[PDB]
């Protein structure tokens, strides 16, 4: 049973050095290479360090040219990541994992082998202002057809919102959107549901939002602006 | 820096015939022994970036044996053979000859669907939301497949990029149902001293490229 | 330096110590500025010990926070391993066998 614990996640400022601990459990430790790769919010994934079985650091990113720090505890089985001046795109959702190929197996030190992805921690590098949320009816056009019919949370900090439609009477047809995100750090999503177009008087109709780091709990409503 | 790249950038493949995707390298990944580099690896939806294949050809037990590696010198393929609507996902290679180690493009490879022409909806934003001091107008492309159908917002017929950002949905087990919400980002200032708002799009099965566009007031 | 913010070595030492040039190895293709060495530190070490207090060495009282290069000294120093190392510039690699 591998397993890789990570840590150093939280509300943290860009340009602040930072420590990411990642514990190796289930397999022997110093006899594997080891990786870090990065991974920005709202994007891809990419490599951004790794190191040798003797504790070698095999290098940095190119954006990132010495000024990061990976070390290896060998006495506690753990795993080192210092970062300093971070930036807003610096974020990255690291992850941290071993080497498949051991010591004397199949030259030159083997040091591939991205094989066993320990769930990365999600450090929120962002410096944003407390934005009240703003959540807005989309109203439904008079669509035979199917309406369509939505509500958008925008300008909002911190970015953990979640939304309900009908207090989960409303099942068919749900879609959020993800937040599409602005210069100042500002999020804004739109939950989006088709709906028949027949029940445009029946219906009465409400979405749910809960900014649970501002306890905002809030029912409203969508109305055509006619 | 070694360049790579990765082709297609989608390919809908069909269960029951093979696949071929590749990646092409800048520095040919032979070495001293003659071996390359190039290891092969996917993610699902939902999924940590996982393994596929090392080296193409030299194997270690354990591996899947329905992804074949085959290639030479600088350029390589990856060859889809056992066929399952499972290979949906996204792609990705490696090169582990010269430091430091680096991600390609990565393609996403989806099961076809019959090409639908795409539904496209207009929606002007409300004038209490307008009130705020931004014109957030929206665009809904729905049912259009594949993904390749662009969007155009033009303000009095201009040719523009930026401000418009399109959240499209993750592909729906209903008739591989895309739907998109396009948002277009307009001053307050901006809204007032024009008038014609319109989105346009363009889909394969659309011989003509459909202009959704709306007025000020109604 | 070497010695007291390097690496402090125990005084009595039971082996051998082989040291050999690595200028063709431990050099990039234009000085290998991805390897670091600690000489800045207020504390002293404990023989044979491995230090991963990587953070941000601070000689004065400025509330850092983090932010470094200002009133913040970078705790390493880069080796620079380009081509023109010498016979005092190249990487020497040590190894004390206690």
């Amino acid at each position: 049973q591998v397993q890789l614990l990570e840590s150093g996640g939280g509300l943290v400022q860009p340009g602040r050095s930072l420590r990411l601990s990642c514990a190796a459990s289930g397999f022997t430790f110093d006899d594997y290479a080891m990786h870090w790769v990065r991974q920005a919010p709202g994007k891809g994934l990419e490599w951004v360090s790794g190191v040798s079985w003797n504790s070698g650091t095999i290098g940095y990113a190119d954006s990132v040219k010495g000024r990061f720090t990976i070390s290896r505890d060998n006495a506690k089985n753990s795993l080192y990541l210092h970062m300093r001046s971070l930036r807003a795109e610096d974020t990255a959702l690291y992850y941290c994992a071993k080497a498949v190929e051991m010591v004397r197996g199949l030259g030159a030190d083997p040091e591939y082998g991205m094989d066993v992805w320990g769930q990365g921690t999600t450090v929120t590098v962002s410096s944003a202002s407390t934005k009240g949320p703003s959540v807005f009816p989309l109203a439904p056009s008079s669509k035979g057809g199917t309406a369509a019919l939505g509500c958008l949370v925008k300008d909002y900090f911190p970015e953990p919102v979640t939304v309900s439609w009908n207090s989960g009477a409303l099942t068919s047809g749900v879609h959020t959107f993800p937040a599409v995100l602005q210069s100042s750090g500002l999020y804004s999503l739109s939950s989006v549901v088709t709906v028949p177009s027949s029940s445009l008087g029946t219906q009465t109709y409400i979405c749910n939002v809960n900014h649970k780091p501002s306890n905002t709990k809030v029912d409203k409503k969508v109305e055509p602006k006619s | 820096d070694i360049v790579m790249t990765q082709s297609p950038l989608s390919l809908p493949v069909t269960p029951g015939e093979p696949a071929s995707i590749s990646c092409r390298s800048s520095q040919s990944l032979l070495h001293s022994n003659g071996y390359n580099y190039l290891d092969w690896y996917l993610q699902k939806p939902g999924q940590s970036p996982q393994l596929l294949i090392y080296l193409g050809s030299n194997r270690a037990s354990g591996v899947p044996d329905r992804f074949s590696g085959s290639g030479s010198g600088t350029d390589f393929t990856l060859k889809i053979s056992r066929v399952e609507a499972e290979d949906v996902g996204v792609y990705y290679c490696m090169q582990a000859l010269q430091t430091p180690f680096t991600f390609g493009p990565g393609t996403k490879v989806d099961i076809k669907r019959t090409v639908a022409a795409p539904s496209v909806f207009i929606f002007p934003p409300s004038d209490e939301q307008l009130k705020s001091g931004t014109a957030s107008v929206v665009c809904l492309l729905n049912n259009f497949y594949p993904r390749e159908a662009k969007v155009q917002w033009k303000v009095d017929n201009a040719l523009q990029s930026g401000n418009s950002q399109e959240s499209v949905t993750e592909q729906d087990s209903k008739d591989s149902t895309y739907s998109l919400s396009s948002t277009l980002t307009l001053s307050k200032a901006d809204y007032e001293k024009h008038k014609v708002y319109a989105c346009e799009v363009t889909h394969q099965g659309l011989s003509s490229p459909v202009t959704k566009s709306f007025n000020r007031g109604e | 330096k070497i010695a007291d913010y390097n690496y402090k070595l125990p005084d009595d030492f039971t082996g051998c110590v082989i040291a050999w040039n690595s200028n063709n190895l431990d050099s990039k293709v234009g000085g290998n500025y991805n390897y670091l060495y600690r000489l800045f530190r207020k504390s002293n070490l404990k023989p044979f010990e491995r230090d991963i207090s990587t953070e941000i060495y601070q000689a004065g009282s400025t509330p850092c926070n983090g932010v470094e290069g200002f009133n913040c000294y970078f705790p390493l120093q880069s080796y620079g391993f380009q081509p023109t190392n010498g016979v005092g510039y190249q990487p020497y690699r040590v190894v004390v066998l206690s």
